[PDB]
């Protein structure tokens, strides 16, 4: 079955056990493997596999990985997937010092854009987008990547499990427990994601859900109705909240242009309905320029 | 707002329908299967119906199962002792689909009355799964009613209850609504549904929307008028049990109208 795939080196750990690099014996083909774990006398496949195979199944996009097969025993499910250099969070670091030139930020997020465009098209939230989970291959091109946490939704939507995003690139609608969340909130973990790229340092570390909360307030400027209507009459948004200025993001992206800071600031709007889409966001004056550079490796 | 997607509903809707085209199952399977039969079918249908009702699952749960429950029948001869563990199987895969808190595959091993072991659970998953090669996201008739339910102006409580109803009803009987999409049946259920209540029509906006006349869709309105007509004599009654409660706003003890005008 994996008679063909030689392991090279473990790239990762995830949901489902490791990941590995591998060679395709005759093709010459470099590939990751994941290799899930079937509870067969327990619970079976996982729901997490179920979902992020049957989704990537249908997802065939050049900035969203390619799931190339799925590799079944009586005891092991592997998904072969296509290889690419590294994550996004890698990448950064290694540029903690030197910076990302603008023209592949640009690149990247335009990209990010079209990848995250064409799952919401397609009825496909991501829900766990973070630099950890978007992959970069050498030639200049950047992919959305694990779709474990993703959920095909109807429309409307329903309400869907509330545990979703990491804490850092959660949505404020999420936070204060709403009902309902959509799209929108895979733009805001983009949007936390462009500042990143442009800083290198996360743009809302939080140590606890309270403590994101006032981390956004502080920086985008404690919502009320007039920015965002219903903010007050949500679940867990509480009077009491100090009412901080928002930022000037001449000082919060420092580097980013009237273009960029323009884009960010939609890209983070607070109210779900207003903030912009991935689809609104690729005609964006930002990205009038854009090329597609290669990235320092 | 946000929550109807409105920069990408077109683009949704132009998918599910290519892609309910790819999911559906064979019209004449059932002639092709020795041993099982439209009758038993229904029988297994209804028991999801019930197991729907007893785990509080989701409508979009029961659609999705019968939709694995269809496609794999239609590749695959089952003997008619095992036309359960095909049906519980696929319950489960949709729970682990569709679901935000599943049961556990102890309580599907429940609801068989122990016909079968865990053992063949999981493994009738693992073949549900190869043999659907994972294409578990197919569209239903409730993604469908979901969106039509939302050129709806007026809302009502009492036509959305009510096109549900219909909708499901439409699961039980192979013949004749697997010779229909599931954005037509919807539109059936949608039509006769806001009909029975206010006294209108399909309107224009869906019209554009799905490119569907009622001209095109008499052929389904016939079938299940004649089904809603029926209903209280089909051999199968968990529907109409379910949408008694005051959750469906009682529409199954609403009776139905008893000519449609063409
Ligand atoms: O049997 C195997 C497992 C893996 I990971 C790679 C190659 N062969
Ligand atoms: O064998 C396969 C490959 C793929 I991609 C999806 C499902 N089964
Ligand atoms: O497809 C992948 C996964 C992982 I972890 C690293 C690189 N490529
Ligand atoms: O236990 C059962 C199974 C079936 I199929 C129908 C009713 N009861």
């Amino acid at each position: 079955s994996m008679e063909n795939f030689q392991k090279v080196e473990k790239i990762g750990e995830g949901t489902y056990g490791v990941v590995y690099k591998a060679r395709n014996k005759l093709t010459g083909e470099v590939v990751a493997l994941k290799k899930i774990r079937l509870d067969t006398e327990t619970e079976g496949v996982p729901s997490t596999a179920i979902r992020e195979i049957s989704l990537l199944k249908e997802l065939n996009h050049p900035n969203i990985v390619k799931l190339l097969d799925v590799i079944h025993t009586e005891n092991k499910l592997y998904l072969v997937f296509e290889f690419l250099h590294q994550d996004l969070k890698k990448f950064m670091d290694a540029s903690a010092l030197t910076g990302i030139p603008l023209p592949l930020i640009k690149s990247y997020l335009f990209q990010l854009l079209q990848g995250l465009a064409f799952c919401h098209s397609h009825r496909v939230l991501h829900r766990d987008l973070k630099p950890q989970n978007l992959l970069i291959n050498t030639e200049g091109a950047i992919k959305l990547a694990d779709f474990g946490l993703a959920r095909a939704f109807g429309v409307p939507v329903r309400t869907y499990t509330h545990e979703v995003v990491t804490l850092w690139y959660r949505a404020p609608e999420i936070l204060l427990g709403c009902k309902y969340y959509s799209t929108a909130v895979d733009i805001w973990s983009l949007g936390c994601i462009f500042a990143e790229m442009v800083t290198r340092r996360a743009l809302f570390p939080g140590d606890s859900e309270i403590d994101q909360l006032f981390r956004i307030f502080r920086t985008l400027g404690t919502p009320d109705e007039v920015v965002w209507p219903g903010v007050t009459s949500m679940p867990d948004y509480k009077p009491s909240f100090p009412k901080w200025a928002r930022q000037d993001f001449s000082k919060v992206v420092p580097p980013l242009d009237e273009d960029g800071r323009s884009l960010l600031s939609q890209m983070l709007h607070y109210d779900p309905n207003k903030r912009i889409s991935a689809k609104a966001a690729l005609a964006h004056p930002f990205f009038q320029d854009v090329t597609k550079p290669v990235p320092h490796l | 707002g946000v929550n109807e997607v409105p920069d990408y509903h077109e683009d949704i809707h132009t998918y599910l329908r290519e892609m309910e085209v790819k999911c559906k199952p064979k019209v004449g399977y059932m002639k092709k299967q020795p041993d099982i039969t439209n009758s038993m079918r229904a029988i297994l249908v209804d028991w999801l119906v019930e197991v729907g009702e007893e785990y509080k699952l989701q409508n979009e749960t029961l659609h999705l199962a019968v939709n694995y429950i269809d496609r794999f029948l239609s590749s695959m001869s089952v003997l008619r002792g095992k036309l359960q563990l095909v049906g519980t199987a696929a319950m489960l895969l949709a729970s682990k689909f569709e679901e935000i808190y599943p049961p556990e595959v102890a309580e599907f091993v429940y609801i068989t009355d122990d016909t079968y072991t865990k053992k063949q659970v999981l493994r009738m998953e693992h073949l549900v799964l190869k043999v659907l090669a994972f294409d578990l996201a197919a569209p239903t008739i409730n993604q469908f009613l979901t969106q039509y339910f939302l050129h709806q102006q007026p809302a009502n409580c009492k036509v959305e209850s009510l096109a549900m109803f219909l909708g499901e009803l439409s699961l039980i009987d192979a013949d004749p609504y697997l010779k229909y999409l599931p954005s037509v049946i919807a539109a059936a259920a949608f039509h006769l549904a806001l009909y029975t209540v206010t006294g209108q029509s399909w309107p224009e906006s869906l019209v554009q929307k799905t490119g569907y006349t009622l001209e095109t869709l008499k052929p389904c309105l016939l079938d299940l008028h004649q089904t809603y007509l029926r209903a209280p004599q089909h051999a199968q009654q968990s529907i109409r049990e379910k949408y008694k409660n005051s959750k469906y706003h009682g529409v199954s003890l609403l009776n139905p109208p008893e000519t449609l005008n063409v």
